[PDB]
């Protein structure tokens, strides 16, 4: 079972609407989590104009219902410090339900 | 794009979600950004146009083909027919204002219709020519 | 699509599923949402069109250039092409009738036909042009 | 052997035929199964204008012959409250025929 | 050594020719085999217009000579019930030669 | 695909098969469907016609530029250039019969050649014109 | 790639950063290189010229179409058309100074708008025409 | 150490050469060799006009040095009876040198 | 392809090995079907022509466009450029024996020149224009 | 845990922007490292013009907060005498934190 | 490929690594082979060219549009620019001496410019046209 | 630790430059190695108008420093006779740095 030591600080944006359609995001904070990370094998990846490297650092957190704060829903991206790391999804890793498979990028620039 | 695509965009999402029909068709799924949560599934988007640099010596203006595209989970598309049916007729000589100059004619243009992914759904491109002046 | 789009759709499957030759030879496997089952595997499909926006100062029409795709699991496609021949003699010079506007001439266009997948498939699209009036 | 612990409700949709060939679907709920939901390696995956959040989901339920209700055909998706999960296939896991491995998505807009 | 259970009936299809070129097919049913179903890894895949449902399905049969009856060649289909089971290709499992793994698909519409 | 394509094929395949030469070239290896056993290797295929529409007020007519592919498994393929230079022979102004109307013209067009795959088959289509009235 | 080259985009990137719009809009996330960090997500780049040779038999000039990409992570792009709109508003017409020969015209041309990758990040390219004489 | 069981009648064609540069192959036969086939995960694969299903299909034969007969070169062909299995590459298994695994198809048409 | 590519590619490849030069340049690697061995690594190939169906009413021909491509191992590839410049000066104005009718004018065309694969190996095609007439 | 027995001098290229907006790199040497380098399956690759060979180079370092100078960002290279090895990314290989995983090239043009 | 370009891409590449300025801004990194190495990363590369037969009834010609392209390890592609605009100055207008032939003019043309790979190295292609007379 | 048992003939082309930028290279031999080849999975590959038989043969050497003779840079080739082994790249197989992984193809036409 999971051996959870990392202080992830949960962030959620509120989508205020332009008048376009799009949202605007803020990513104001949520509340923080304890969970692991497991990196996998990365390598840096073709971005737009940027040369962007990333890692798939599997996060596993604890779970709850999911009209629960505590669930990291994948509109929501983890921050440790300044390292973001985005929600691809959410999963639900253990068999009797007691924690959460999330899955992330590190995108940094580089 | 050119100056006059940041309120082109917005008025023409304005026009619609005002419309009375594709409310009652589409609901209130015509968006830009998805609003996340459970994707309700007969949603349109409106994002990508491209300008035809039609100018001037004194002044500039600019030729916006924007895609507005109707995508549907229904079986069928026959439901996302009346939708993109309710998009053109809300949109072909719309005489709307914009907020950084105007548009003098918002014509039609091809509008292709195609199953994207696994043949599950279904995407009806619609080309609007929007000839804005700035 | 445009307006039409809705109505010419229904109007073509409903010319489809009526003739005597590919009821004999198809069945009531023409459709366009795929009815889940065993597949029995020589149906036709009529959804893809496209349209090219022919219309007016007072009025406004679009050309319809739809897809009615045939599939066969037979071994040769000789069995494909009379259900296709059968398309081809239901629709040219149809002079139906359509629920927003009505149709003024559904023409011939390009029909190509080859194997899709592993050869074991064979698709025979066959384009029509249908310009119709809103 | 599965340990089955998840409630799932099995929704099949009557397939109202519309006038130009196209079924109009309802997804009328059928009857409860018990499963359970093992999940895969999840990444959010590129959709039309939405950037999906998709995740495997072998979901292993009782079997039944071809012809009964409780047999989840392809055409059906289960729905855990307002989680749906689509029917990719399904493929008899087990040796003697007692159990059914399902093939879902879970694809969450995000 | 594999447990053979499902009882499969074997289809040959005939193969009267058209005057274009093309045969027309039967499938016309030959003797039923005895045989074991493994399924694979199973999801839909993109038709024609159609989103087929598809999985592995390494069924494996007794072996023959290979101009005799009892050998699936990869023209021919099995059929349980009305599943039917394409042969992609048999490969003769066997060290010793007992054993033919034959690769289906069951395509479901779906 | 249109109404005479089911006999086209028919009657360009009867055509084949009984030229001497191609007979002691291929063989009986002209098909569309592939007989299954050992794949002689040497064979010729003719399935993917397209139309082009030429039709008229009275009556209607077809434009068909099948493709006939000749593959060989042969190291090089001057072998699979005499059995298309007898597929050219037995075609070009043909004046064949036909069960749905007749054509009027059986010509030539473009002959690409190439290795399919891995370099080991080699496959050369022909594309004939066969303007046929319905 | 030209003489003038080497100068060109030295001068569009210090027209750029100096607009007092787009440094409110963008900031100072406008580069070629990327300094890499954070990442910041709502910047532009300028880098992909091309050129179409219009010279002279005495001296000789260029015709150099270069390509402004806008990117920008937030959910929907209206907050990056308002950038490319201030990309627009300083570039047309600039009539700027370089420092191998000068430009005669820096005009507009085609600006797509689309979503590069996964949707997330919505890339606006944005073509010019500098037609500079060496 | 691989068991060999079956007798594969090894074929080398003459390459009596055209008038155009190609040559034109004969696969007169050759001495027959013993050897052990293995098979692989087969399906079917799109030829020209034809579905081919291929199997994978490692064969494994004794060795020789590159100047000898025995050896099976990348030219050649094994028939069993009718099946012809073609030769991918010639690859040395054995750590000794004992051994040399081919590569096969067995591209029956079906 | 046209019953004259039967004739064709056997004379080309007579004019070719009989140069002097190109001779002692590549040697005996002058082939369609590779000889198996040890592949030498600077041969030329002779196979993919296409047809351009250039006819008659009274009687029939073909413009071939077949193309020679040259493979070099070596590090450059200017050892690949006297080896295409030998095939050119062979080739151009043959006015060489057929045994299917004739051919009237032996032309050139475009003649591409890149690195296939890895950058190791270099790909110098060279089209002619084969007018034969049958 | 790892054995780290290289020594790799890390280098930190200054950013000296021209006139155009690309910076100007100067790959001043930083402090050096110490590392385990463990190869991976090599290949060459296709470069621009060049036939470049990559292998993969999974090179483990001890661990720092982000903010310090001993951390490996991706923006920097190792070089150990004239083999420079890119950093791919960075990705924190132990559970507790103590080692970095990195990835290299090593692309020699060859 | 045509006779003169085995001396063509010998003088052209002669021209080169004579200059001053790139001498000076790229070094002795001028190359089509590569020379196996550290691989030093700011190089140019002079090998594709392709023929375009201007040719005669007496005497027969070329035209080569040759591509000569700059790759660049730096960040930015500045550094690219000038090394390229090093290499057109030295090339249009040329008036160099071939060891088969001449040259009558080396004109210039499309000269494109961007990122290959991963945006770690940025290839600016420069494509010059050579009309030799063999 | 690997049991090397092959004779190696290793050879290096001197690059005389010609007048267009291209180098000729000559393949002078170099002095011979003992190393072990191991093979991989083969299969024919479409090279330009060539059906090519390629394995991939990790073959593994001793080490030296990089300025050494002994060390096949990716430049050089293998020979065994008249199998001519590419070098796609080198690796340092050992963890203490005693052997390297070389990456071959034998490319035979067939």
């Amino acid at each position: 079972r999971p051996r959870l030591n990392r202080l992830l600080v949960l962030e959620e944006a509120v989508r205020v609407a332009d008048g376009a359609g799009g949202h605007r995001l803020d990513w104001q904070a949520k509340g923080e989590v304890w969970a692991e990370v497991t990196a996998g094998s990365g390598s840096e990846r073709a971005g737009e104009f940027v040369t962007l490297a990333s890692v798939p650092f599997t996060i596993v957190v604890r779970a709850a219902p999911v009209g629960a704060a505590r669930r990291p829903r994948p509109e929501q991206r983890f921050r440790e410090g300044a390292r973001i790391f985005r929600i691809l999804a959410v999963a639900e890793r253990d068999r009797e339900g007691h924690y959460l498979s999330c899955f992330a990028r590190e995108e940094v620039v580089a | 794009s050119y100056a006059v695509a940041g309120a082109l965009q917005a008025a023409v999402y304005q026009q619609l979600r005002a419309d009375a029909v594709l409310a009652a068709l589409v609901g209130t799924a015509v968006y830009d950004a998805v609003p996340p949560g459970p994707l309700a599934g007969t949603y349109v988007s409106l994002g990508p146009e491209d300008v035809a640099d039609a100018s001037d010596k004194t002044g500039a203006g600019a030729v916006h083909d924007f895609v507005i595209s109707v995508i549907t989970d229904a079986a069928g598309f026959a439901t996302a027919k009346a939708a993109a049916a309710a998009v053109s007729d809300a949109l072909v000589g719309a005489d709307l204002v914009l907020s950084r100059g105007r548009l003098v004619g918002l014509w039609f243009l091809r509008a292709k219709a195609r199953r994207v992914e696994k043949a599950d759904m279904r995407r009806i491109d619609l080309v609007f020519r929007a000839r804005v002046e700035g």
